[PDB]
């Protein structure tokens, strides 16, 4: 349903993320804070099933954000691992894992784990 | 509060 | 950095992965199986830190792969999240998330997390 | 928060486990179904933080339930790690990880990652 | 099984862990950094399947270390979930969660995870 | 539908 | 042995 | 270098 992920989403951090789902598989868009502003958008790319099971299963998909745009750089990059679920509250649920660049000496703490729920309200 | 990009950081800390 | 992690990696449980990192970011490439086998290779897309600290730190990245391709389906999807390590053992130590699409009453078993380290040879 | 932590707790799954924490940081107790049949009741074990920071900050803690009892063995175990909330609406919002026992060859495929939240009501 | 859990074993990071499994599925112990000290020694209770399959399956277990002894206190809590596999190269292959006691604020990055392999030698 | 402990199975499947 | 591609699949099953 | 018990922490920091 690549006419149901495109568009924009919302979790319940306070971020969007407007994305467009391509007949091909491909995922592409952009990861911004609430308010929009310039310096808080980053490059989105990934990819989903674009032949979903019809018995009523969740279309898989997945996404990567590396926290570096043209005015800042985190040095980490986050992946979410998911799926969309369509219908009158469609919603994209997902865990995500943020790894951030460390040394050898830090790198047993450098991925963060949790899970995001996207609406589109 | 927020310090990184992913919990919706607007002005840098 | 782009010229260290342009190029054919393997895992060690027999997947190899061929990649290109864009001068911005971006990361694109194939997931295979086995060589000379369209049916095994899969579509790979990601993002990477393009500048990372030079402090000797890892670099940041993450890359999806929905695994749907022109002959099969497996209705799921897998991000990897880790750092790339240079040197003359270099390697991307990585952990993933591989979602498959379920039903609503299958969500809860619907992700499986797990670790994988490439190296060069 | 022993007193805080002590009685029982749901889940959005529909399980409910009653726990106990000492004074000394330990946690035990049963995790069973909403019904609380027999057959369904399993022996759950873990620790948490007897002196949490006064910042208000939560509680860390964390349990395990070997899935077998005196009726049933599904080879696997599961581990809560998270924090509780106290208050109001006290809550203790957790992440998981499910492995079930295979053979080497399914070793990747060996464990299932999820969040869970439980709540006094 | 029991007298194959039982005993000392090593982390690739420096770790010591000594363990007893109970007839029933318990799992007590110490978790500690360096031998004779008692600043760095954590207790650790967990479970384990006590009659796991005969079909070459690992045993399915997980255990807690609340990081608070009588000396120090990181405010954080770590589950290891995995499987024991016996044999001539014995070893307990886990995937852990470490969560540290946040503000409400700073709940969203509150977990790392990660892998450790223990061995006997 | 739950055939597993942890999703509250309360009759085996 | 292996039926999902990533543990690298190379024949159906 | 490592300042928590799970890396190995043996002294304080």
């Amino acid at each position: 349903a690549e006419a149901g992920i495109t568009g924009t989403w919302y979790n319940q951090l306070g971020s969007t993320f407007i994305v467009t789902a391509g007949a091909d598989g491909a995922l592409t868009g952009t990861y911004e804070s609430a308010v929009g502003n310039a310096e808080s958008r980053y490059v989105l790319t990934g990819r989903y099933d674009s032949a979903p099971a019809t018995d009523g299963s969740g279309t898989a998909l997945g996404w990567t954000v590396a926290w570096k745009n043209n005015y800042r750089n985190a040095h980490s990059a986050t992946t979410w691992s998911g799926q969309y679920v369509g219908g009158a509250e469609a919603r994209i649920n997902t865990q995500w894992l943020l790894t951030s660049g460390t040394t050898e000496a830090n790198a047993w703490k450098s991925t963060l784990v949790g899970h995001d729920t996207f609406t589109k309200v | 509060r927020c310090c990184h990009p992913q919990c919706g950081m607007v002005e840098e800390c």
